[PDB]
């Protein structure tokens, strides 16, 4: 991202934070939330197979 | 005879210094 240098973070339409400076290095961090999703259980009949 | 057109003005200067301001002056 072109960061500003007046810019502290930048944030989705969400305001969920997208982006953040650091306090103790002059560097600009992109953050992605943590891999997640339904865990779907696909069976047969109890009747016929566990 | 301000020229037209468009431009974004950044934040440089930040003062906590609490002044009333009712009136202000240019200095030439
Ligand atoms: C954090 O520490 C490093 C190493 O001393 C220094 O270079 C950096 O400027 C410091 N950052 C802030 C925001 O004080
Ligand atoms: C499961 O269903 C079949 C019919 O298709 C039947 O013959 C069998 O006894 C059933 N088993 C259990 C444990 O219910
Ligand atoms: C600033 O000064 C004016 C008088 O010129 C006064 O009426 C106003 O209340 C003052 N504001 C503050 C925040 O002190």
């Amino acid at each position: 991202k072109k960061f500003l240098p007046f810019q502290q973070f930048g944030r989705d339409i969400a305001d969920t934070t997208d982006a953040v400076r650091d306090p103790q290095t002059l560097e600009i961090l992109d953050i992605t939330p943590c891999s997640f999703g339904g865990v779907s259980v696909i069976t047969p009949g109890t009747n016929t197979s566990n | 005879d301000l020229p037209q057109g468009f431009s974004a003005l950044e934040p440089l200067v930040d003062l906590p210094i609490g002044i009333n301001i009712t009136r202000f002056q240019t200095l030439l």
